[PDB]
């Protein structure tokens, strides 16, 4: 029993540690995703404005 | 072609690997542990020197020392241990087959540049080597010949105006305050809250905390007010022995010392101020390409929300007809090492290396003829 | 015996699965960051082009 119990306890501790590291990697992934979305929105705005200027520049 | 080891001399993290790759292949703590007591291990072998992650696992029984304190090599013996470990444990390769690129601060002491040149060549028997300013490599990683780099490491902050690949020697600015100091400061201000930390092992948890939970406020008074008016500026952290601690305003206060050096009793000016003063030493036709490329670099710059703060601060000091814009690389913590990986894999750069013959002729001095 | 054994085994099955999931979460964070890098580098190149154009237009 005991040997098996010591193996199970070790198994459990390892599972907890993996789940915390996993929750962190998910959070970091969620954050990359948020970061990315603001950046995409800026990218669109800078492009339109660089293009808008291309018309105005041609006109000047 | 000869595979070059690029070894970033970071002051709280070593970053190491091979040139031509897009990222470091070893990232471990800059820590040498040596025994507080001998007799600890009975029935198993004892060693007296642990380095990096090996040291980290054994922290309880080890005295940790930093090889590099405030970007300055402070112990040649601990720098050597880091190196011995880099080559033989971490990358498991003979250094004597692989040219070496070393990273440095601007104004890194000449007696130090030499002891580094000598130690690499005599003990490790390197075939060739070079030494390069951290910010110049981060600018090459940003795809640019010209720009000003705010490089803030795990121990020093520099503002480095660079032009056609050369750092401008009259215009560069330095501040000893960054990631090393930041931990010691964080620890102080937590004792003040009544979460006294007096042990150095606990200090390393405080280090980890700092990296995870610190954030740069966009407005220091408004966030400070928010924390005084509401407890919504606090994040919990569970210590690994249990015990849930609450980290408050310390989150933004800790890095606040970078903008206001007086908080720790300095006569120094802030990181934004020394950015502005550094560009103002440069000529007007290059102020254009310098201001147009304000680059963030190093471990201390990885706190979220830094760009909006730095954008603010610099536009307030600088005239509103320079283009102002913060460039923050996708993985700015590594941009020194990535810049070294780019530089050491350029076909034009292979003419620049210090050879073993030039070292045999001129001694450790040769770095001051080959490096600029 | 049986209960401690079954609990261990599932604990290992679960651990194995949590490591697999950690690698997957890691991969996905990398895919997001890379994408994030590509948009970011496109946003920046457009910006540098935009500012040159706001100035070229003012200059003109």
């Amino acid at each position: 029993i005991q040997l098996v119990e010591e193996e199970l306890d070790r198994a459990q501790e390892r599972l907890a540690t993996a789940l915390q590291k996993l929750e962190e990697a998910e959070k970091a992934a969620d954050e990359s995703e948020r970061g990315m979305k603001v950046i995409e929105s800026r990218a669109q705005k800078d492009e339109e404005k660089m293009e808008i200027q291309e018309i105005q520049l041609k006109e000047a | 072609e000869t595979t070059a080891l690029v070894c970033d001399n970071g002051s709280g993290l070593v970053k190491a690997g091979f040139a031509g790759d897009d990222a470091p292949r070893a990232v471990f703590p800059s820590i040498v542990g040596r025994p507080r007591h001998q007799g600890v291990m009975v029935g198993m072998g004892q060693k007296d020197s642990y380095v990096g992650d090996e040291a980290q696992s054994k922290r309880g029984i080890l005295t940790l020392k930093y090889p590099i304190e405030h970007g300055i090599i402070t112990n040649w013996d601990d720098m050597e241990k880091i190196w011995h470990h880099t080559f033989y444990n971490e990358l498991r390769v003979a250094p004597e087959e692989h040219p070496t690129l070393l990273t440095e601060a601007p104004l890194n002491p000449k007696a130090n540049r030499e002891k580094m040149t000598q130690i690499m060549f005599e003990t490790f028997n390197v075939p060739a080597m070079y030494v390069a300013i951290q910010a110049v490599l981060s600018l090459y990683a940003s795809g640019r010949t010209t720009g000003i780099v705010l490089d803030s490491g795990d121990g020093v902050t520099h503002n480095v105006p660079i032009y056609e690949g050369y750092a401008l020697p009259h215009a560069i600015m330095r501040l000893d305050l960054a990631g090393r100091d930041l931990t010691d400061y964080l620890m102080k201000i937590l004792t003040e809250r009544g979460y006294s930390f007096v042990t150095t092992a606990e200090r390393e948890i405080v280090r980890d905390i700092k990296e995870k939970l610190c954030y740069v406020a966009l407005d220091f008074e408004n966030e400070m007010a928010t924390a005084a008016s509401s407890s919504s500026l606090e994040k919990s952290y569970e210590l690994p022995d249990g015990q849930v601690i609450t980290i408050g305003n310390e989150r933004f206060r800790c890095p606040e010392t970078l903008f206001q050096p007086s908080f720790i009793g300095m006569e120094s000016a802030g990181i934004h101020e020394t950015t502005y003063n550094s560009i103002m030493k440069c000529d007007i036709d290059i102020r254009k390409d310098l201001y147009a490329n304000n680059v963030l670099s190093g471990g201390t710059t990885m706190y979220p929300g830094i760009a909006d703060r730095m954008q603010k601060e610099i536009t307030a000091l600088a005239p509103s007809t320079m283009k102002i814009k913060i460039i923050a690389p996708p993985e700015r913590k590594y941009s020194v090492w990535i810049g070294g990986s780019i530089l050491a894999s350029l076909s034009t750069f292979q003419q620049m290396w210090i050879s073993k013959q030039e070292y045999d002729e001129a001694g450790p001095s040769i770095v001051h003829r080959k490096c600029f």
